[PDB]
RNA sequence: ACCACGAUCAAAAGGGACAAGCAUCAAGCACGCAGCAAUGCAGCUCAAAACGCUUAGCCUAGCCACACCCCCACGGGAAACAGCAGU
């Protein structure tokens, strides 16, 4: 019962991973949206330019 | 008198080595050095 | 406990977490994040320590 | 010096008391060869 | 093997129509009338792509690992030619010691980008030594007669037997 | 009374291959300082018998006592690889891992 | 127990642990592994102290070692109080 209770209790920890993980992946799309959009502007003078 | 000290030393260290050496082969039960062994002269120019 | 092998590893997971190998040949996992090392001591005591009743026998 | 070199080092080594005169020995029987003074 | 001089500068490749140019225009933005530099760029872009699993990132240890051999080889192409360089011949050592130890980093924690390091870049891993300790002429030649006594007692017992 | 070597379970890195079929492992102990009362690594060297020679030097493994040794210096065996070295598996979440960073994001299984 | 079942006690063998000083003792020189064997590989210990020299009975309900010497004792030196008392 002792080891039951531990794998158990691994298994809330791991749920808590998952929810964590899931609003960090929700923070970080956005920050990488933000960061993709203005990559694209660079990229765009940077090809405007050498045109 | 330095130096004919320093060079007895040296004689007497070579042979010590050469002992070493021969005392290695001895006891691995070999008669003889390695065919083909020479004891090199290290202390020595 | 001077007889159990305790080793230590650095910086080769994600996540911090304790295993513990029994005789038997078992693996017993305890995972230790957003836990304190009272509420981890605590939790070992329980899972695989022995009880108050043993040590006052012994 | 830190821990580890204390670790490492290990308890002190007092050296070795030195033998006096009597050679550790309260007495010691002797026979007189000659007497003199010294200033 | 060097790029080809025809080879046109890393920010002139994506440009649009740099196909439908004068060839003296292509000239003008290729790798013969540019520094050793540009050259050294082409090279570090396909190692990249034929190695890394995303080209595009360049602070990973293995995109570290094979910018910094790309110097290396421009280093000692630097000291094949001037060989009283001393500046440089300490940089190159250093630069071989950085990458000996970013393809340790690399082993204890990527293998299999690690072997894929080792193979693209011809880059042969080798271990530390154990024990630094002098190996003065009494030792050497010490050894060697407990070598030769071996294979002779070897060679004996295989016999005897 | 199943077996007579003392060391019944040992974790260890391996630090030699060199050997057929036999891996070299470095298990370090914790041992007091009598004088300063701080616990210092001891180490031990252990060959334990590696039958199919997927042991790799840097890894950590996990030796299970022979009931009996099979040579001089042999008398554990390879019961698994803890760690491979720079295969890491993380236990907790069963993805691959490149030491505190995820090869496999756990949300995407 | 005495039919052993098995306890108690405890050798040989296997695994582990186990004094001090000296690194001006830094290398040891076969000290490993695999195979039923034939044989194959070239390995094993070591500055986290191997190898070596010197010192010492020890961890005291007691334990270890020795028992004239040649570690041992077929054999040899040679004729034995390190049992008590005694010289
Ligand atoms: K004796
Ligand atoms: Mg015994
Ligand atoms: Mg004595
Ligand atoms: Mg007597
Ligand atoms: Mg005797
Ligand atoms: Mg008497």
């Amino acid at each position: 019962e002792l080891m039951a209770w531990n794998q158990a209790e691994n298994r809330r920890l791991h749920e808590l991973r998952i929810a964590r993980l899931r609003q960090e992946e929700r923070e970080q799309e956005q920050r990488q949206a933000l960061e993709q959009a203005r990559k694209a502007e660079e990229v765009q003078a940077w090809a405007q330019r050498k045109e | 008198l330095r130096r004919k000290v320093q060079e007895g030393r040296l004689r007497r260290k070579q042979i010590k080595f050469e002992k070493d050496l021969r005392r290695i082969w001895l006891k691995a039960g070999l008669k003889e050095a390695p065919e083909g062994w020479q004891t090199p002269k290290i202390y020595l120019r | 406990n001077p007889w159990v092998q305790i080793m230590m590893f650095k910086n080769m997971t994600p996540s911090p977490f304790l295993r513990f190998y029994l005789d038997s040949g078992e693996q017993v996992l305890v995972d230790v994040e957003t836990k304190s090392n009272k509420e981890i001591m605590e939790h070992i005591r329980k899972i695989l320590g022995k009880n108050e009743e043993t040590l006052r026998e012994e | 010096a830190t821990l580890n070199q204390m670790h490492r080092l290990g308890p002190p080594k007092r050296p070795p008391r030195k033998l006096g005169p009597t050679e550790g020995r309260p007495q010691l029987k002797g026979v007189v060869l000659c007497t003199f003074t010294r200033k | 093997d060097d790029p080809p001089p025809s080879t046109l500068l890393k920010d002139y490749q994506n440009v649009p129509g740099i196909e439908k140019v004068d060839d003296v225009v292509k000239r003008l933005l290729s790798l013969e009338m540019a520094n050793k530099k540009e050259m050294l760029k082409i090279k570090q872009e396909q190692f990249m792509k034929k190695i890394v699993a995303n080209p595009e990132d360049t602070r990973s240890l293995e995109a570290r690992i094979i910018a910094l051999s790309v110097k290396i080889r421009s280093y000692e192409e630097h000291l094949e030619k001037h060989r009283k360089d001393k500046a440089h011949k300490r940089y190159l050592l250093m630069s071989i010691d950085q990458r000996k130890k970013m393809l340790k980093n690399l082993r204890n924690t990527n293998y299999d980008v690690f072997e894929k390091i080792c193979w693209g870049l011809g880059i042969e891993y080798t271990f530390p030594p154990l024990y630094y300790r002098r190996a003065h002429r009494r030792f050497v030649t010490k050894k060697a007669l407990c070598i030769r006594v071996f294979q002779e007692t070897q060679k004996l017992k295989k016999r005897r037997r | 009374v199943r077996s007579s070597v003392h060391a019944r379970w040992i974790v260890g890195k391996v630090i030699g291959t060199k050997m057929q079929k036999t891996a070299k492992v470095r298990v370090t102990r914790l041992v007091l300082d009598p004088y300063l009362l701080k616990y210092f690594n001891k180490r031990k060297t252990y060959f334990a018998h590696d039958a199919l020679q997927q042991c790799t030097v840097g890894d950590i493994v996990l030796l299970r006592a022979l009931p009996v040794p099979r040579a001089k210096h042999v008398k554990h065996e390879l019961a698994e690889i803890v760690f491979k070295v720079g295969k890491v598996i993380d236990p907790v979440t069963g993805k691959p891992c490149a030491g505190t960073t995820y090869l496999e994001s756990p949300l995407s299984s």
